[PDB]
C-alpha cells in the first residue's frame, strides 16, 4: 500500500536546514503517517518528530504541537503514556509564550481524544506540579491550563483535584496570578456545585476584592456579579 | 465602568491593527494625561516584569514580542521608548501601548525616548502617518502634547536602572532625575537630554557625542553611578543590537533594541529581557512576523 | 587664496534660518542643479571627455578601495558594525590631504586642508559606523570646492557625475555591505532610500525624455537588469532588491509612489523639492555641515 514510498526524500525535507521545507514536510505527516500505518511511523519517522518539538525555530514547534493530537489519536493511548507525554509537558515549561500557550489547547484536545479518567491519571498533576515554579510566567500557566481543562473533565475532578490549587493561589505573592484565580474562578465556577460555590469560592472572591492591587480588585468583584455571589 | 468597556474595545480592535478615530484618540490622551502626571520622573517598578526596546512603528512585530513573551496584562511590560516613527504604524502602535496603560497602569510602564518629542517626530516619519491616517494635525498634537508626560526613568526593585539614552555628566544621583522638569518638549542640552540621547562606548569617561547631543560614557563612569545609586545594572535602548542585546562596560550596562531587521535591510534579531520573581534576568531573541 | 579649516555653524534649530540664508547653501543647491542639467537625457555610457583631474579623482577612490581590501572585516564581538571600519577610516584620516594634493596643483596647495575635510566627512562616521545623506552630501561639497578654485572645469560636469560620483557610489556601496554599516538618520518607509539621495536626482535626470523607459519601469526587475549599465536610477534600484527583504512595495514605499508618477520629468522636479525639505531643511543633517572660505555661512552675496 505504502512499502514503495520515497520515505528518505522526506526525512530529508524533515531534517533540513531550510525552515520553510521543515514546516511543509510537517504539514504532510498527518496524511502520510495514517498511510504508512501505526508501526512504520512509530520505527521510521517519530524519532524526527521528537526532534523537531524542540526545534529551533518555535513555529516549527507550533506546529508539531498542532499536529500532536491527531499523531496520539493514531498511535493508541498505551504508547503515548511511555513516550509522548514528555513532550507535552515539556512545552508547558517553554520560553516562548505563544508554545507555552499552544501546548495548553493540546492538552485540551488530548483529553477529548482519551477520556477525562486518563487526565485525571496522567496530565491532572503534571499541570499542578507548576503551581510552584519560581517563575510568574510559569505559575500562571497552570491556571490557564485549569481553565480549559474543567470543561472536559468534568464537575467531580475539577472540584476534588484542580479546585483547591486555584484556592490556593488566591494567595500568591504576584497580583498577576492573584487576578488569574479571580479569572479562574469566573471560568471554572458554573461546573461546580452551589454548596462548593457559597462555602469555598465566595468568601476568596470577597477577600480578593479587599486586595492591595487594582487589577485583582477588579476582577475579584467582576468574578462574583458573573456567578450572581 | 462604562469607559472599560469602551477601553476593552480599543484594545481588540487595535490588536487587529486597527487605528482609533480622531475623537476617540483624544480621549485617550486626555486620561492617559491624568494618570502619568502622578507618574515620578524615576517611576518606581516591581519585578517581575519585561523590560523592552525600540519599537519605530513595526506593528506586527509588537504583536511577535507579545506572543514571545505573553500578552497584557498576564504578562508586565517596561517600555524604555522610541515607540514611534520609520515604521508604516507608528499610531497603532502608540495608540496600543497607550491604551493598555490607561487600563492597566499598574501592568506596564512607558518611558519617554528621544523620538517621543515635536522636533524628531516631524523630521522621521510619526507627522507624516498621522496627517496621511486623519487628514489633519491633531492626532499628531494629543500625542506630543502626551509625551511630555512621558516619565524620563524607571527603576525595578530600586535595583536596576532603566531609561532610553544613557547618563548624564550633570546627573550623579537619582534624586538629581527626580528634581527635573520633564514637562516640556525634550530640550537640545543638559540633563533631560542627555538621559535620552547618551551612548555607552568603548574609550574611558566622558566624551561629547557624535549624535549632537548628549554625551558618551565609559565603563568607570558606569561603574560609579551604578556603586553611587546601588544599582546593579542600567538597562537602556537607543541604539541598533544585531543580536538584539548587547552587554558592554563589564555587564554593568546593558543595550535592547526591539525592532527586528531594522529598515527591511539590517537582518538584525530584536530582544526582550525578563526579569523574575528574583529580580534574575534572561534574554528572548527573535526574528520578525513571517 | 585665503582658506580656513571648515567648522560647524548651525548649532541650534533656530540657526536652521541663518543656513538657509547662507552663501554655501546658494552655492552648493546652484551645483546640484547644474550638474543635474549637464546630465539631461544622457546614458552613463555617452562620449564626454576625460581630463587629468577626473582619472586622478577616480584613483584617489581606487585607492580608498584599495584599503578596504587590505582592511577585512575582523571576527570580534560588535554591536552592529564591524569595527574594522574605524582602522579604515584612521587611514583616510592620517592620508586625506596627501591623497587630495595629487588632485590639485602646487600652486593651489593652500587650498588642500580646506577641501580634504570634506572627503574627510563624506564616508560614514567612525564612532557610529554610520553612512547617510548627510555623508553623501559632504561629497558633493567636496566636489563644489574643486570647482570653486578651478582644478574641475564647466566641460568636466558629466565626468564629474557619470565618472567620479558613480565610482563613489561603488565605493560606498563596498564599505556599507563589507563593515556591516547601518543607515545614519534614515526615515524608513517616509525616506527615499536609507543611504543615497543624489544619485536618484541625477539618475531621474538622464532618464527625462527616454522614449520607452517611464517611472514605471524601475519596479520591473527585466527593465531594470538590461538598463543598469546605463542609467544611475536603475543601479540604486538594483542595490536595493539586492540588499532588502520583501516585496518591493513594502520596503522601498516612497519608491513604490514614485514609479506612479506620470513622467520621469516630474519625478526629477519632486526630488529637487524633496530633498530640500528633507535633507537640506532638516537640523540633524545639516548640524553636521562645516563651512569654511569656499562654502560659508553668511549671507549670500
Ligand atoms: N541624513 C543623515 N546623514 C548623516 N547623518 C545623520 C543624518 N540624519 C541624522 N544624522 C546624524 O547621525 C546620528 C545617527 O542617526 P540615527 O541613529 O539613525 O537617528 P537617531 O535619532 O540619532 O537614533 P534613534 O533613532 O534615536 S535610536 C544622528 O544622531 C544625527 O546626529
Ligand atoms: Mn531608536
Ligand atoms: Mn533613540
Amino acid at each position: 500500500s505504502m512499502s514503495l514510498y520515497p520515505i528518505a526524500v522526506l526525512i530529508d525535507e524533515l531534517r533540513n536546514e531550510d525552515v520553510q521545507l521543515r514546516l511543509n514536510s510537517i504539514k504532510k505527516l498527518s496524511t502520510i503517517a495514517l498511510a504508512l500505518g501505526v508501526e512504520r511511523t512509530r520505527s521510521e519517522l517519530l524519532p524526527f518528530i521528537v526532534e523537531l518539538a524542540e526545534d529551533a525555530k518555535w513555529r516549527v514547534r507550533l506546529a508539531i504541537i498542532e499536529y500532536m493530537p491527531l499523531l496520539a489519536g493514531q498511535l493508541g493511548v498505551e504508547y503515548f503514556d511511555e513516550k509522548l507525554n514528555s513532550l507535552c509537558m515539556a512545552w508547558l515549561v517553554d520560553h516562548v509564550y505563544a508554545i507555552r500557550e499552544a501546548a495548553t489547547s493540546n492538552l485540551k484536545k488530548l483529553v477529548e481524544k482519551f477520556g477525562k479518567e486518563w487526565a485525571h491519571a496522567t496530565i491532572i498533576p503534571k499541570v499542578l506540579a507548576m503551581s510552584g515554579d519560581p517563575n510568574y510566567l510559569h505559575r500562571m500557566t497552570t491556571l490557564f491550563c485549569i481553565n480549559v481543562l474543567s470543561e472536559v473533565c468534568g464537575q467531580d475532578i475539577t472540584t476534588k483535584h484542580m479546585l483547591p490549587t486555584v484556592l490556593r493561589m488566591a494567595g500568591d505573592p504576584v497580583a498577576n496570578v492573584r487576578f488569574n484565580v479571580a479569572k479562574s474562578l469566573q471560568k471554572i465556577g458554573p461546573i461546580l456545585d452551589n454548596s462548593t460555590l457559597q462555602s469555598e469560592v465566595k468568601p476568596i472572591l470577597e477577600k480578593l476584592t479587599q486586595d492591595q492591587d487594582v487589577d485583582v480588585k477588579y476582577f475579584a468583584q467582576e468574578a462574583l456579579t458573573v456567578l450572581s455571589l | 465602568k462604562v469607559f472599560t468597556k469602551e477601553l476593552d474595545q480599543w484594545i481588540e480592535q487595535l490588536n487587529e491593527c486597527k487605528q482609533l478615530s480622531e475623537s476617540q484618540v483624544k480621549s485617550l490622551c486626555e486620561k492617559a494625561k491624568e494618570i502619568l502626571t502622578k507618574e515620578s520622573n524615576v517611576q518606581e517598578v516591581r519585578c517581575p516584569v519585561t523590560v523592552c526596546g525600540d519599537v519605530h512603528g513595526q506593528f506586527h512585530d509588537l504583536m511577535e514580542l507579545f506572543r514571545i513573551g505573553g500578552k497584557s496584562p498576564d504578562t508586565n511590560y517596561l517600555f524604555m521608548g522610541d515607540y514611534v516613527d520609520r515604521g508604516y504604524y507608528s499610531v497603532e502602535t502608540v495608540t496600543l501601548l497607550v491604551a493598555l496603560k490607561v487600563r492597566y497602569r499598574e501592568r506596564i510602564t512607558i518611558l519617554r525616548g528621544n523620538h517621543e518629542s515635536r522636533q524628531i517626530t516631524q523630521v522621521y516619519g510619526f507627522y507624516d502617518e498621522c496627517l496621511r491616517k486623519y487628514g489633519n494635525a491633531n492626532v499628531w498634537k494629543y500625542f506630543t502634547d502626551l509625551f511630555d508626560y512621558l516619565p524620563l526613568t524607571a527603576l525595578v526593585d530600586g535595583q536596576i536602572f532603566c531609561l532610553h539614552g544613557g547618563l548624564s555628566p550633570s546627573i550623579d544621583t537619582l534624586d538629581h532625575i527626580r528634581a527635573l522638569d520633564r514637562l516640556q518638549e525634550v530640550p537640545h542640552e543638559g540633563p533631560m537630554c542627555d538621559l535620552l540621547w547618551s551612548d555607552p562606548d568603548d574609550r574611558g569617561g566622558w566624551g561629547i557625542s557624535p549624535r549632537g547631543a548628549g554625551y558618551t560614557f565609559g565603563q568607570d563612569i558606569s561603574e560609579t553611578f551604578n556603586h553611587a545609586n546601588g544599582l546593579t545594572l542600567v538597562s537602556r535602548a537607543h541604539q541598533l543590537v544585531m543580536e538584539g542585546y548587547n552587554w558592554c562596560h563589564d555587564r554593568n550596562v546593558v543595550t535592547i533594541f526591539s525592532a527586528p531587521n531594522y529598515c527591511y535591510r539590517c537582518g538584525n534579531q530584536a530582544a526582550i529581557m525578563e526579569l523574575d520573581d528574583t529580580l534574575k534576568y534572561s534574554f528572548l531573541q527573535f526574528d520578525p512576523a513571517p | 587664496q585665503n582658506f580656513i579649516i571648515p567648522k560647524k555653524e548651525i548649532h541650534t534649530v533656530p540657526d536652521m534660518g541663518k543656513w538657509k540664508r547662507s552663501q554655501a547653501y546658494a552655492d552648493y543647491i546652484g551645483f546640484i542643479l547644474t550638474l543635474n542639467e549637464g546630465v539631461k537625457g544622457k546614458k552613463l555610457t555617452f562620449e564626454y571627455r576625460v581630463s587629468e583631474a577626473i582619472e586622478k579623482l577616480v584613483a584617489l577612490l581606487n585607492t580608498l578601495d584599495r584599503w578596504i581590501d587590505e582592511t577585512p572585516p575582523v571576527d570580534q564581538p560588535s554591536r552592529f558594525g564591524n569595527k574594522a571600519y574605524r582602522t579604515w577610516y584612521a587611514k583616510l584620516d592620517e592620508e586625506a590631504e596627501n591623497l587630495v594634493a595629487t588632485v590639485v596643483p602646487t600652486h593651489l596647495a593652500a587650498a588642500v586642508p580646506e577641501v580634504a575635510v570634506y572627503l574627510k566627512e563624506s564616508v560614514g562616521n567612525s564612532t557610529r559606523i554610520d553612512y547617510g545623506t548627510g555623508h553623501e552630501a559632504a561629497f558633493a561639497a567636496f566636489l563644489c570646492c574643486l570647482c570653486k578654485i578651478g582644478v574641475l572645469r564647466v566641460d568636466d560636469q558629466i565626468a564629474i557625475v557619470f565618472k567620479v560620483f558613480n565610482r563613489y557610489l561603488e565605493v560606498m556601496r563596498k564599505l556599507q555591505k563589507t563593515y556591516r554599516m547601518e543607515p545614519a538618520g534614515s526615515q524608513g518607509v517616509w525616506g527615499l532610500d536609507d543611504f543615497q539621495f543624489l544619485p536618484f536626482i541625477w539618475g531621474s535626470s538622464q532618464l527625462i525624455d527616454h522614449p520607452y523607459l517611464e517611472p514605471r519601469h524601475f519596479v520591473d526587475e527585466k527593465a531594470v537588469n538590461e538598463n543598469h549599465k546605463d542609467y544611475m536610477f536603475l543601479e540604486c534600484i538594483l542595490f536595493i532588491t539586492e540588499m532588502k527583504t520583501g516585496p518591493f512595495a513594502e520596503h522601498s514605499n516612497q519608491l513604490w509612489n514614485i514609479s506612479a508618477v506620470p513622467s520621469w520629468s516630474k519625478v526629477n522636479q519632486g526630488l529637487i523639492r524633496m530633498y530640500k525639505a528633507e535633507c537640506l531643511e532638516k537640523f540633524p543633517v545639516i548640524q553636521h555641515f562645516k563651512f569654511g572660505s569656499l562654502l560659508p555661512i553668511h549671507p549670500v552675496t
